[PDB]
């Protein structure tokens, strides 16, 4: 009888967790909501500007002339010139350079596997060495890898 | 794995590198008629405003995606929260008239 | 010790075999720039070109959009009947516990 | 943004055009090393994942030949201890089955 009480006793107390959480779920769900909508709607506004600048400049950048295309040539070669720590580099003595960073390049990707095959021998020894480890925790419990 | 992992940035960086030299082989006929000159930023002073408000839009944007993505985060923990005690009323209601 | 060297030396035809098709992979997107190759060699106005390249990407991009929805829903309805299981395990063994 | 930023003046469309060829020229040396003059970008998934596999049990293989040479280091004298141990115990068995 009083185990049937205490039961009631806990349905009420979990209708009042269940009203908390449904109202919290449901201000959390417009937020939601109200979040996506203007989230899409933020979207919707840089598309807008977006085609609102192309529109604008239509008549502005078609007539080219390929006179303004040699610059590309110049911001290229001087990204070159951060990136590559080479403060004489040339489009002349670039073919040289290129030939050069290639030969690193290639000892990169050979370094990177002759490391990779010692990696991928000593990752699945590791993963062995923790399923043992994991055997023994599940058996016996806590102990050290020295005592497995 | 510290070790080839400096080694996968070492490659990247090198490749980076590798690619940038090909860009100035590939740009050297560009750079043939560099003597060259034509008009420039007749209607600059608007395309730059409207360039800044969409930046502005652009990084307004970036915030909406933040507060929506931790949104849909807390919501899905609250209907998870809530399908748990939906769950456990449902179970304790049926043990009860079992009972 | 012969059949291991062997075993050695077969590792490295496939390390390297593998990290050639991965970098494929990793190009996968370059490879979809065909079209962006053909468009600079018109060498000339090609804005309707640009225009359709993205009217055919705003296609898929909604497609994928309303995939990406649907899927979320069909998630979140998956985790919250996984988790009345969770609640409905531990009621049930609670009133073990307590019989 | 191409769009917008006509300005950009094709040099992201250069860069997509090299990364084109970059990309035609690593499938090329991937069909070379691969030997597989037949592959395309699409299908190139199934021969990276049967390679894998193939990687997957060479390294596999690799892990349990390094613990087996590396217990090979033991002197004679404990093989024929514990093969006499066995063959005393047993009767006469061959050392493979010991």
């Amino acid at each position: 009888q009083e185990k049937i009480d205490r039961y009631q006793v806990d349905l009420e107390e979990l209708s009042y967790r269940l009203e908390e959480q449904t109202d919290v779920v449901e201000e959390a769900g417009e937020l939601q909501a109200e979040y996506e909508a203007r989230t899409e709607a933020t979207e919707q506004e840089v598309d807008e500007l977006k085609s609102q600048l192309a529109d604008y400049q239509q008549a502005l950048d078609v007539q080219q002339t390929r006179a303004i295309q040699y610059q590309q040539a110049l911001q290229a070669l001087e990204r070159a010139r951060e990136l590559c720590r080479l403060p004489d580099l040339s489009v002349d003595n670039a073919e040289e350079w290129l030939e050069t960073f290639q030969a690193k390049e290639q000892q990169a990707t050979e370094a990177l596997l002759a490391l990779e095959q010692k990696l991928s021998v000593a990752d699945a020894a590791h993963n062995q060495f923790e399923q043992a480890y994991q055997l023994v925790k599940n058996i016996v419990g806590e102990t050290s890898r020295s005592e497995a | 794995q510290q070790d080839y992992e400096t080694a996968k940035h070492s490659q990247h960086q090198a490749k980076q590198q590798a690619f940038a030299l090909v860009e100035i082989v590939q740009r050297r006929v560009h750079f043939s008629y560099s003597d060259s000159a034509g008009m420039l930023s007749e209607n600059a002073d608007l395309n730059d405003k409207l360039r800044q408000r969409l930046e502005h839009a652009e990084s307004d944007r970036s915030r909406a995606r933040e507060q929506l993505r931790q949104q849909q985060a807390q919501y899905s923990q609250f209907n998870q929260v809530l399908a748990s005690l939906k769950s456990s009323y449902e179970t304790k209601q049926d043990m009860l008239k079992e009972l």
